[PDB]
């Protein structure tokens, strides 16, 4: 795409605010422009409300189908920042979703190095597949083409996602829950989200640890990394833009400060680190576990 | 069991409003 229409509808302007040498750029179509907009957003998994998108599509529902199909297709991360929306209001979780993509690379014979590096990384942390695992999973997938009962990746992918390593100082966030969802639940279970139904997003340390991870692993709560402008971060160093951000960074600073130095806009920093963090990329200094109130399981 | 997208959407508990109506 150009990069000067993709600098037009990053800071949403609008077609009438558009230069005419970009709007020469779009063939003088308002419609294309239109389409690049919805292009841009699914593929920056921008968030609807706060973003042009919102004024060309006009199901938002259907905006974040979309989005996550496309994410899925092009072995995207999940976007964790859209973990409301995607949770809460697709139903569909990190596990969820690496899920399909587990299942669209198997079914499909491709290999796990086709996994960008940290979709990988995901896939391992929620499914517990690596290569490793991945490639015993396809040998059993075609071995059993040999029986009478075939095996595709739904039968052998987990059901349920492996255990995830939680910082006491991530928040906990209520899913979309029903009275069914809840029927299946522990009282411990409920205490919980009825807890964060009350009192709201709740630190994971002041929960207990076996209902956070059990609500998680039904799905039932979804995990937010908080990073601020303030939060300094430190990496341990063993689409591209990522992995470049990544081994960019470190530089013992803020990381406001560090979004000024890499250049790249500030929400999009926080939310990489968020991410980096979530998945042991990096790790979020200055956390202090107050044991006065941290919930005695952990 | 996890939760699935191709679950059945019912009440929601404790009249929470959904992220889509």
């Amino acid at each position: 795409m150009n990069i000067d229409v993709e600098f037009h509808i990053r800071h949403n302007y609008p077609w009438n605010k558009l230069p005419a040498n970009v709007r020469q750029s779009l063939g003088n179509s308002q419609r294309e422009y239109e389409k690049q907009v919805v292009l841009y957003s699914i593929r920056n998994q921008l968030r609807y409300r706060n973003n042009l998108v919102k004024h060309v599509k006009k199901d938002e529902r259907r905006y974040y189908e979309e989005l996550l199909k496309y994410s899925r297709d092009h072995l995207m991360l999940y976007p964790y920042h859209l973990s409301d929306i995607m949770v809460k209001g697709l139903r569909i979780t990190p596990f969820s979703y690496y899920t399909g993509i587990m299942e669209d690379i198997m079914n499909s014979e491709k290999s796990y190095d086709s996994l960008p590096n940290f979709t990988a990384a995901d896939c391992l942390r929620l499914l517990g597949i690596g290569r490793n695992q991945y490639i015993d999973l396809m040998n059993q997938c075609r071995s059993s083409k040999k029986f009478f009962r075939r095996k595709t990746a739904r039968d052998l992918l987990p059901i349920k996602p492996v255990e995830i390593a939680i910082e006491a100082w991530w928040v906990v966030q209520a899913g979309y829950i029903t009275e069914d969802d809840i029927k299946i639940c522990t009282l411990p279970e409920k205490c919980a989200v009825d807890k964060i139904i009350d009192s709201g997003p709740q630190l994971s340390g002041s929960l207990d640890y076996n209902v956070v991870h059990s609500l998680y692993n039904k799905g039932f709560i979804y995990l937010d990394v908080p990073i601020s402008d303030d939060s300094c971060i430190a990496v341990p160093p063993l689409e591209t833009l990522l992995y470049k951000i990544f081994v960019s960074i470190d530089e013992h600073t803020n990381v406001a400060e560090l979004a000024n130095v890499l250049e790249i806009d500030l929400s999009l920093v926080k939310n990489a680190v968020s991410m980096y963090c979530r998945l042991g990329f990096a790790h979020k200094k200055g956390q202090v576990i107050n044991l006065d109130q941290l919930h005695s399981s952990w | 069991r996890h939760v699935s997208s191709s679950d059945r959407v019912g009440k929601p508990y404790r009249g929470v409003k959904p992220v889509f109506s």
